[PDB]
């Protein structure tokens, strides 16, 4: 199967309140494995998961030093969005950075991402070919027209077809038994009437991984796209994710409905009728 | 592993 | 600018059983900006032993918490989430509900 790996950093500014609050998380797949909070007190790269535990003591050096790194730069960045968008110095602002690679079955490189967002929309993010950037309004061009003429995206190359690249497969090897299981979904139905003629039919997938996964009702084998009720996969808290599709059905028609679970971790796809 | 990020928009 | 209200589920790590320890979920997703404040009652008043999970965000740019705590239902608890946030004209608070 295909692996990524994403590094999700937010900084946000507090005018009057100190200096802006830094986050970064580390993720495998859907798995987190470290994070960094530069309102904590420890102000080290701190593990997540247990297979990250076993790497050395030059691995947390090495990682907290970079991470202050970005946290730093990104404060700065914050305050030049702030001139480049003629924003004061008085409200909150949000920069999120997202970077990673995703690797192939081989464990080849496939795609490498280093992007921002200012504010919660697109701001400027490194394009496929690796040499380009896509920015998303006049004060994104700026840095675009800054970072093409100093080679940034370059320059990010060795890190993102390398460094991520062998970090992800040292991970996904050391974290084996986790990141390479496949859970399938356990799945049941419920079914509760609404009314004398109406009745609530719920498909539920439970105890899965990875995360993506497709339920789909249909009547009399066609897709109930319009008329679903469709939650957002959510987390189970153990590592595990949910997720369920309902429709209302008129009662003593049951029978012509069902639900449709797609899994990686599912031989065949999973036909559940009430 | 992460990045190391020193460039300024 | 942008400003996203938040997606909010509450929920049991397991189908809830009378009497078998649990975990008491409330996801929250979708929203922007970060700041934000998810509190789970019980009975209407706020649990004081809550965590929750590192601030990420997904592919849009939107942000995700997972405040959860351990639990034992009962008959007679009632359970909620009260999240909190500048999208919302007063505070969005959500039974939670065995099925869902």
């Amino acid at each position: 199967g295909s692996h990524s790996m994403r590094y999700f950093s937010t900084s946000v500014s507090r005018p009057g309140r100190g200096e802006p609050r830094f986050i970064a998380v580390g993720y495998v797949d859907d798995t987190q494995f470290v994070r960094f909070d530069s309102d904590a007190a420890s102000q080290r790269m701190e593990p997540r998961a247990p297979w990250i535990e076993q790497e050395g003591p030059e691995y947390w050096d090495e990682e907290t030093g970079k991470v202050k790194a970005h946290s730093q730069t990104d404060r700065e960045n914050l305050r030049i969005a702030l001139r480049y968008y003629n924003q004061s110095e008085a409200g909150s602002h949000t920069l999120q950075m997202m970077f990673g690679c995703d690797v192939g079955s081989d464990g080849r490189f496939l795609r490498g991402y280093h992007q921002y967002a200012y504010d919660g929309k697109d701001y400027i993010a490194l394009k496929e070919d690796l040499r380009s950037w896509t920015a998303a309004d006049m004060a994104a061009q700026i840095t675009k027209r800054k970072w093409e003429a100093a080679h940034v995206a370059e320059q990010q190359r060795a890190y993102l077809e390398g460094t991520c690249v062998d970090g992800l497969r040292r991970y996904l090897e050391n974290g084996k038994e986790t990141l390479q299981r496949t859970d399938p979904p356990k799945t049941h139905m419920t079914h509760h009437p609404i009314s004398d003629h109406e009745a609530t039919l719920r498909c539920w997938a439970l105890g899965f991984y990875p995360a993506e996964i497709t339920l789909t009702w249909q009547r009399d084998g066609e897709d109930q796209t319009q008329d679903t009720e469709l939650v957002e996969t959510r987390p189970a808290g153990d590592g595990t994710f949910q997720k369920w599709a309902a429709v209302v059905v008129p009662s003593g028609e049951e029978q012509r409905y069902t639900c449709h679970v797609q899994h990686e971790g599912l031989p065949k796809p999973l036909t559940l009728r009430w | 592993n992460y990045n190391y990020q020193y460039r300024l928009f | 600018m942008i400003q996203r209200t938040p997606k909010i589920q509450v929920y049991s790590r397991h189908p809830a059983e009378n009497g078998k320890s649990n975990f008491l979920n409330c996801y929250v997703s979708g929203f922007h900006p970060s700041d934000i404040e998810v509190d789970l009652l019980k009975n209407g008043e706020r649990i004081e032993k809550v965590e929750h999970s590192d601030l990420s965000f997904s592919k849009d740019w939107s942000f995700y918490l997972l405040y959860y705590t351990e639990f034992t239902p009962t008959e007679k608890d009632e359970y909620a989430c009260r999240v909190n946030h500048v999208t919302l004209s007063q505070p969005k608070i959500v039974k939670w509900d065995r099925d869902m």
